[PDB]
């Protein structure tokens, strides 16, 4: 019970591809410019 | 000597216009602005670009940055043997005078002035960077 | 002093700069998101349809086309966003900006889906 | 939510570290009631906006029930894209006689309420 | 800001002070020397660390240093 | 302020994007944070060890079970000598037709990557086979990183944090690595290897279901109890076994034969377990040698305060040295980073002359990337050595704790070490050079029978010493009538012999008067790198030029344009300007490595002996010539398989090109034309309403070379590796 699906690279590769690292690249931005109190 | 005050009524020197003069930091942060008084109209070099009279009588410039304040100053003190002085000024209004902050130049001694960062020793007698090391930041053995 | 030009200091050109709607100093920021966004969509839906990878497929180069304008007018109203929850911390304001990018998404999807119903 | 547990239809559960959130919570928890009822009683734009619009310009029993039909939902989507039936057909094949994530999720959990009191 | 310092060799030969394009230096009254005279640094907030001074100091070894430090806007030279 | 970076609100305190760039480049230095204690430092430390640990086996658990998903593993083990080890599949929706049907290659569905890594080669002699297998051993190393993550953040908890004496008491990690890690892990390797290796080899399948229920010999244990241990070298594997399956097979479990099996062409499996069983014993009784917790045991600080020789030749000898390498972890650091590069180097030479692994070194593109693969993690891990044996001298060297010892009389003695690495830097480059020159003046002019080709003697001298009876020496392993010939005759010479006799494999190749020239090249870049890493380890604390160096730390800009100017000055610089070197010392051996060893693949060594005697023979024979099928990868006739490989050849080029900018043009021109755009974006009407939070600045001078030579670098590598990968696949 290993094998992952015949439609899993065309879910995962534009995942990893564009949405986290959107996700990743606004999360650290807000991260970098935040103030200090 | 009595420290003087900003004149913001105070005629500024001919001049055309250049785009390299203030920006955003004039607005946001601070701007500085220097004043002197001329015995005759003549032709100065501006530190921003370009050419500028300057009246005859008192004059005032504003610049973004120290270091144009004090190319201006050299240039109208070792070119045309004037005595300019330039203020910092907020976008509160809080007007920060210096230069010459005793009134006499820092390039003389004055009686009064207290010295500032010596160490007294030489930099041969320095301490190792094993002797500083892990104390709340980066320091140089030259700070002790 | 700051340097004289026509182009700078024009009477025609202060007016129209007045007129343009990131301009006008009272109406609501969801209005300027939404004029903003059908301007850019519809604008921006042109060069995917004439110049996409499926452009030369009959019946669906204006379907990607218009599907991929859609996407980076998504992108572009989550860049505003975090440039927002950057820059801010009425139009110049957390929630002013907030209401401005959500009107150039509502703004801009409409502006797509008026230029495909052409 | 568990013997032993602090804080840092509320329980202290905040594992990762408002009102926003609260308020996404509780939207997020109604859609999925709404469509967790009609997934069990199954088997146009601009209106939409000013709906919305007019949403977003304006008690523990509708979290409660809105956490349980979250789960329910993840519940519908994910023993229907494993199992491929739906979720009278996979309640049959439960009743009447992805699984090492299962297992391994299970005590790994177990593990994680232990580790926290350790710590 | 940067680390300004100034050693016991000074000789008060106000070179480094009229190097500076800053107006961070100036020179006290001092006995260790025949001049009578020492440089000082004030106002090393406005230094930018261009290290004019320590080019127009003419002892072995220097008698002023900076050593680089945090930076700001006003020793980034910045006028935006 | 902003909040990030939050260990130095000195950078947090910064209007700029400096601030950005010196967050991401200050985050692992954790002796500068603030509020560093030492404490602290050891722990943060430990749990990035850790945080290492859990990517290095999640990395290992990915290319398992891509290739247990993706590839061609239980296909390939049927026939590995026609068929094409598969990375992983390929989803590109950038793709054409085209570049489907040709990366579709066979036997796949769609898009794949030929994996040259070796993995198929090292996990099929180990004894996998199936793809079950490699599902099992996946999952097993994606549960043993998140052990690790996990243990990570577990030994960060106050109620875990270990004290300064646990991270400071070196007998005990001494005896507990040399004992448990080193020797217990080779034990258990060694039982692994019998247990498991060799059966599967023998064509036996012993998994976990029958690992209790299957004999590794057919007298177990009693041989190893009655002291009879010659009874598992009894009956070895024939030299006409076929592997993996049972004909031809043996039942002996620890042989000791030399050379190499016939088929595969690779070491033994049974010399393999003896050599991990032997070494596995030497490093459990080498592990009981310091002093813990039981009264016996050796002092290291006894033993390096006993280690000082009479008349102070070298002084106080090693008296203070176990407090300053305890104390330093810049010390300990360029101690590990230099032995395991210098065993990285050893890996890449001796793997490549004895392939361990089935079907090894008949596949000739592995055999390339896997020599050129450790030989420049060799090339970083030494240069980061020297670097943090800077870091060392800058930041932890106490001279009062050292008065007097080897460490002081190095800076006492620098230079007389600077100026003789000079000396031999000078002297074999210029002959180096003059020689290389002087042939191609000959070459040039006709004349052939005129160029200097010295033969290399002393290394035929060595190989004749070793056993090759081609260069007629006749003496201690290629005479018949030596002691040693006739002592080692009985028992595993006869394997020996014949390897180094075969002049058709890696081991002990034939050289001559290009092998001369080239290892002379090796030597001049070797000692000419080593100069400038030496000059700036000794240079570090202070020079002429800057004595109080140490009061800016180890990587500042410069001290000005006073005293004539001084660029570059900084022990960091001096690192940077042997990166270069580096670069180029490895691009030499691997030249070499490559070019020698595809004339051997075709079958011409003549080509390789006649022409690499000058270099225009280099840049005409191999550069020109083995980049013909590479960039034909796209054509506007079509394209191939190697078309990704021509676009990152030219992406290599690129980059490298790149760096030069970073390299050659410096800041203060790129500041003046950001102080221009920051202009032109606040005067620009309705972008004006759009700000920037972080002032725009220009790259600071450190930083610009840390970029460029990043860029070199990057571009270096993806050229080199794409012209290698391709050649050699293209061509074989
Ligand atoms: C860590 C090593 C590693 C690497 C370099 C790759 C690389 C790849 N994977 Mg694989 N993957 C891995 C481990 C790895 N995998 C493991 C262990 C599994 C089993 C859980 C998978 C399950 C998997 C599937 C189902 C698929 C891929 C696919 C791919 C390809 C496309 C990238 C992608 O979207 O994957 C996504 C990556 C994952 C799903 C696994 C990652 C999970 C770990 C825990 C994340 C680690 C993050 C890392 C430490 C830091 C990155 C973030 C940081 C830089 C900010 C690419 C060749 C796709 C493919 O085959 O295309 C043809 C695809 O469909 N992978
Ligand atoms: C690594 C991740 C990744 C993935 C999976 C893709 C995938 C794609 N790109 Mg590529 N692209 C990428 C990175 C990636 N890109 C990068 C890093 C660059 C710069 C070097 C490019 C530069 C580039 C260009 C210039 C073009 C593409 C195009 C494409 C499309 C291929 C053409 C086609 O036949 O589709 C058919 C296309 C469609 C059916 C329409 C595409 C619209 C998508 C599906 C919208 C996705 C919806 C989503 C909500 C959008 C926001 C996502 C965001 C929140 C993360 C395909 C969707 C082409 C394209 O966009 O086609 C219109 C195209 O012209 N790419
Ligand atoms: C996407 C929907 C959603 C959203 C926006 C939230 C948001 C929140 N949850 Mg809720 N929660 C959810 C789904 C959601 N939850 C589901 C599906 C469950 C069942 C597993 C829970 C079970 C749960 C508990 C037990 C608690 C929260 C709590 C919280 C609050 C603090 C946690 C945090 O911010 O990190 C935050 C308002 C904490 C809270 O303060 O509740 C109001 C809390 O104690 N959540
Ligand atoms: C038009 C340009 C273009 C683009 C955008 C792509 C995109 C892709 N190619 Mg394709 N390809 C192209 C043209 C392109 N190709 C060309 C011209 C060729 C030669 C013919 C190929 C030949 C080719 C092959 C042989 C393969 C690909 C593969 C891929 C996919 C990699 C998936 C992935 O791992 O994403 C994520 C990207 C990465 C992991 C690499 C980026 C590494 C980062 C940037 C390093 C820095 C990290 C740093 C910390 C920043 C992190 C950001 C953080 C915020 C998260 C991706 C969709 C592979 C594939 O299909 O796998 C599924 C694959 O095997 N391509
Ligand atoms: C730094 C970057 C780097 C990278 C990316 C690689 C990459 C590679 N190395 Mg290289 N290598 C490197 C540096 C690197 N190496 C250095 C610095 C050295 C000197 C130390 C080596 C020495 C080396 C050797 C000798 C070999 C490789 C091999 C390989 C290849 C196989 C992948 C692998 O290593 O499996 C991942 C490995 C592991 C996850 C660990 C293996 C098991 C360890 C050794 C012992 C486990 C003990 C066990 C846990 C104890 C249980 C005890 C019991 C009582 C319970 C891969 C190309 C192999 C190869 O070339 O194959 C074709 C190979 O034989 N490398
Ligand atoms: C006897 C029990 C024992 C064991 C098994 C370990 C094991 C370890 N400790 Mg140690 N530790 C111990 C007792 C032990 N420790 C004690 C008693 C103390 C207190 C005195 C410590 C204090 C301590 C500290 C402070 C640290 C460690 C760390 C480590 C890890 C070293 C890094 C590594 O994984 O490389 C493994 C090394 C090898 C596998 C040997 C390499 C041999 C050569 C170079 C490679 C060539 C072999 C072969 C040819 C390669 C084949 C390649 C393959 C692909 C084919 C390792 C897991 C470090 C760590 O990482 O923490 C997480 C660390 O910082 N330990
Ligand atoms: C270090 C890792 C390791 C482990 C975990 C094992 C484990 C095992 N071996 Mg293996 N084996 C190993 C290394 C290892 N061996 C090595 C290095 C060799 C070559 C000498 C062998 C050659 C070998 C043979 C020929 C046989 C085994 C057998 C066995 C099994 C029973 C042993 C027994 O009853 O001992 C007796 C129990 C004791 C408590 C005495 C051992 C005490 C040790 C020596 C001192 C502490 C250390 C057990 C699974 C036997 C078997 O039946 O396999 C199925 C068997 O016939 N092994
Ligand atoms: C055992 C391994 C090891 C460990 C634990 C350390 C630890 C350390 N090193 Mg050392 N070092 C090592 C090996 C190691 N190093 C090696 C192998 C080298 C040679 C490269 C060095 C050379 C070196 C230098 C010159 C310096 C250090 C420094 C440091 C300290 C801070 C690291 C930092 O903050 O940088 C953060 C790391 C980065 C910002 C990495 C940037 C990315 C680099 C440039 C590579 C970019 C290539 C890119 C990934 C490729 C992408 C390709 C694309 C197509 C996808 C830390 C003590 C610094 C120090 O002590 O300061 C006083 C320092 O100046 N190290
Ligand atoms: C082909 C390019 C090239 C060459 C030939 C050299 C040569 C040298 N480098 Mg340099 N270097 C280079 C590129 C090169 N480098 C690059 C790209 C970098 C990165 C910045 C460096 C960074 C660097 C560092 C950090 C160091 C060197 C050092 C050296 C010298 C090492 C000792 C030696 O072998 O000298 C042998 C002499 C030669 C190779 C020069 C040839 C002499 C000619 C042929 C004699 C005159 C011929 C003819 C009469 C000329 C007439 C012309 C007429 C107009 C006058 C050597 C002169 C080291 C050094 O200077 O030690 C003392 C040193 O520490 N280099
Ligand atoms: C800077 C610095 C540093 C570093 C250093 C380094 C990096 C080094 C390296 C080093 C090295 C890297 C070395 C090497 C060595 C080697 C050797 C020493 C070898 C030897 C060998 C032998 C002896 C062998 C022999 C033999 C043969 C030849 C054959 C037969 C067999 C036999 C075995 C007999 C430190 C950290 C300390 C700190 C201080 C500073
Ligand atoms: S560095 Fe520039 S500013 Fe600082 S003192 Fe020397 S001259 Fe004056």
């Amino acid at each position: 019970p290993f094998v992952p699906p015949s439609w899993a690279p065309s879910v995962f590769v534009p995942l990893t591809g564009l949405v986290l690292p959107a996700i990743a690249m606004a999360t650290l931005f807000v991260y970098i410019e935040k103030e200090a109190p | 000597w009595t420290v003087p005050t900003l004149n913001p009524d105070t005629p500024s020197p001919i001049f055309g216009g250049s785009t390299g003069g203030l920006l955003r930091k004039a607005q946001t942060e601070e701007f500085y602005v220097i004043t002197w008084e001329a015995k005759k109209e003549q032709i100065f070099e501006m530190p921003t670009g370009g050419a500028a009279i300057m009246r005859q009588g008192p004059n005032l410039l504003k610049f973004g940055k120290k270091e144009q304040c004090l190319a201006l100053t050299t240039q109208l003190r070792n070119k045309f043997k004037l005595t300019p002085c330039f203020y910092r000024v907020f976008p509160d209004g809080k007007v920060q005078y210096l230069h010459p902050a005793d009134g006499v130049y820092p390039e003389k001694v004055n009686a009064g002035r207290v010295g500032a960062n010596q160490n007294m020793r030489r930099i041969g007698q320095n301490v190792n960077p094993i002797k500083v090391k892990f104390s709340g930041r980066m320091m140089s053995p030259a700070e002790i | 002093g700051m340097l004289e030009t026509p182009v700078t200091s024009a009477p025609i050109v202060a007016t129209y700069l007045s007129n343009l709607p990131a301009y006008r100093t009272g109406v609501a920021p969801v209005l300027r998101g939404v004029e903003i966004g059908l301007a850019h969509g519809f604008l921006l839906a042109g060069p995917f349809i004439k110049l996409g990878p499926l452009r030369n497929v009959p019946e669906t180069a204006e379907i990607a086309g218009s599907l991929s304008a859609a996407g980076l007018v998504l992108i572009l109203a989550l860049c505003l966003s975090i440039y927002g929850s950057a820059q801010f911390q009425p139009l110049f304001s957390a929630d002013g900006w907030s209401e401005f990018a959500a009107g150039f998404l509502v703004g801009g999807e409409a502006g797509v889906a008026w230029a495909y119903v052409c | 939510w568990y013997p032993g547990a602090t804080a840092p239809g509320d329980y202290g559960f905040d594992p990762l570290r408002l009102k926003w959130f609260r308020e996404a919570e509780l939207t997020n928890g109604r859609w999925a009631m709404a469509a967790v009822v009609g997934i069990l009683f199954t088997d146009e734009v601009a209106v939409f906006a000013v709906l919305e619009g007019k949403r977003y310009e304006i008690k523990l029993k509708e979290l409660k029930n809105g956490r349980l039909a979250m789960l329910a939902f993840l519940g519908f989507c994910s023993q229907a894209a494993v199992y491929g039936k739906g979720p009278i057909e996979t309640l049959q094949l439960h009743l009447a006689d992805v699984g090492p994530e299962t297992a391994v999720t299970v005590a790994v959990l177990c593990v994680l309420p232990m580790i926290i009191e350790a710590t | 800001a940067h680390i300004v310092k100034i050693y016991d060799t000074c000789i008060g030969c106000t070179q480094c002070v009229r190097a500076c394009p800053l107006d961070v230096l100036e020179m006290v009254p001092w006995d260790g020397c025949k001049a009578s005279q020492m440089a000082s640094a004030p106002r090393t907030e406005d230094c930018v660390g261009c290290k004019r001074c320590e080019t127009a100091c003419p002892t072995d070894f220097l008698s002023v240093r900076v050593y680089l430090g945090s930076e700001s806007t006003r020793s980034m030279g910045l006028s935006y | 302020h902003k909040l990030f970076p939050k260990f130095s609100q000195g950078l947090a305190q910064d209007p700029t994007t400096r601030r950005i760039w010196y967050g991401l480049a200050m985050a692992h230095d954790f002796e500068s944070h603030d509020g560093m204690t030492e404490e602290n430092l050891y722990q943060k430390i430990f749990a990035s060890h850790f945080g290492q640990l859990s990517i290095i086996f999640l990395w290992t658990s990915g290319n398992l079970f891509h290739v247990a998903w993706q590839g061609n593993f239980e296909q390939w083990v049927t026939d590995p000598v026609h068929i094409r080890p598969i990375a992983h599949a390929i989803w590109d929706p950038h793709f054409g037709q085209p570049a489907v049907e040709a990366f579709t290659r066979g036997g796949a569905s769609g898009p794949v990557n030929i994996s040259t890594s070796g993995v198929y080669q090292w996990w099929y002699t180990i004894g996998m086979r199936t793809n079950q297998d490699l599902y099992v051993g996946s999952v097993f190393l994606a549960l043993v990183s998140a052990i690790f993550l996990f243990a990570g953040w577990l030994h960060l908890q106050p109620n875990f944090q270990p004290s300064l004496s646990w991270f400071k008491d070196a007998e005990s990690r001494l005896n507990h690595h040399l004992s448990g890690l080193f020797g217990v892990s080779s034990l258990a390797w060694t039982g692994h290897l019998v247990h498991v290796a060799i059966p599967e080899s023998r064509g036996q399948h012993v998994g976990w279901d029958n690992f209790l229920s299957v004999l590794p010999h057919p007298q177990g244990l009693t041989p190893f109890f009655t002291g009879n241990w010659a009874a598992y070298a009894q009956s070895p594997d024939t030299a006409s076994h076929v592997f993996g399956t049972a004909q031809g097979s043996g039942q002996a479990i620890l042989t000791f034969l030399g050379g190499f099996h016939p088929q595969t062409q690779s070491l033994w499996l049974t010399d393999m377990a003896h050599h991990h069983l032997a070494i596995a014993v030497i490093f459990i009784v080498a592990g009981h040698m310091y002093r813990t917790n039981f009264g016996i045991g050796h002092r290291m600080q006894a033993i390096l305060e006993a280690h000082t020789p009479p008349s102070g030749s070298l002084g106080a000898g090693h008296k203070g040295l176990f407090d300053t390498v305890n104390n330093s972890l810049h010390f300990q650091l360029g101690l590990a980073l230099a032995s395991v590069g210098t065993i990285t180097s050893l890996v890449a030479q001796h793997m490549y002359s004895l392939p361990p692994y089935a079907f090894q070194a008949i596949d000739f593109t592995t055999q390339a990337a896997l020599y050129t693969h450790h030989q420049y993690i060799a090339g970083f891990i030494m240069c980061g050595a020297f670097a943090h044996g800077a870091i060392f001298f800058i930041r932890d060297y106490d001279p009062e704790q050292n008065k007097g010892n080897v460490l002081a009389r190095m800076l006492d003695h620098k230079e007389a070490l600077i100026s003789h690495l000079s000396w031999v830097s000078l002297f074999l480059g210029f002959h180096t050079l003059g020689l290389y020159v002087h042939n191609d003046v000959m070459q040039a002019f006709g004349t052939p029978e005129k160029q200097i080709l010295i033969e290399p003697v002393f290394a035929q001298w060595i190989q004749a010493a070793h056993g090759k009876a081609l260069y007629g020496f006749d003496f201690l392993l290629s005479s018949k009538t030596s002691a040693a010939f006739a002592n080692g005759q009985s028992l595993w010479l006869p394997g020996w012999l014949d390897a180094i006799n075969n002049n058709q494999n890696s081991l002990f190749l034939t050289i001559g008067p290009g092998d001369f020239l080239v290892h002379h090249a090796i030597a001049l870049g070797l000692h000419t790198t080593t100069l400038i890493l030496v000059k700036g380890a000794l240079d570090a604390r202070g020079s002429k030029l800057m004595p109080d160096k140490k009061d800016f730390g180890y990587s500042f800009p410069c001290d000005g344009p006073g005293r004539g100017g001084t660029c570059d000055i900084s022990a960091y610089d001096a690192f940077y300007l042997a990166v270069f070197w580096m670069l180029n010392t490895i691009g030499w051996v691997t030249f070499y490595w490559h070019w020698k060893h595809l004339t051997l693949w075709q079958g011409n060594v003549a080509q390789f002996d006649e022409s690499s005697t000058y270099l225009m023979g280099w840049l005409r024979d191999y550069l020109w010539l083995n980049s013909s099928q590479l960039i034909n990868g796209y054509n506007p006739f079509g394209m191939n398989s190697l078309s990704v490989w021509a676009w990152t050849f030219l992406f290599g080029h690129l980059i490298y090109a790149t760096g030069f900018m970073f390299l050659i043009s410096w800041r203060g021109y790129w500041q003046e034309l950001i102080e221009t755009l920051v202009w032109a974006h606040e005067k620009t009407p309705l972008a004006n309403l759009v700000y920037w939070k972080d002032k725009p600045v220009a790259l600071s001078i450190v930083q610009a070379r840390l970029v460029g030579l990043a860029h070199f670098s990057v571009g270096y590598i993806f050229t080199y590796a794409a012209f290698l990968i391709a050649s050699t696949s293209g061509r074989f």
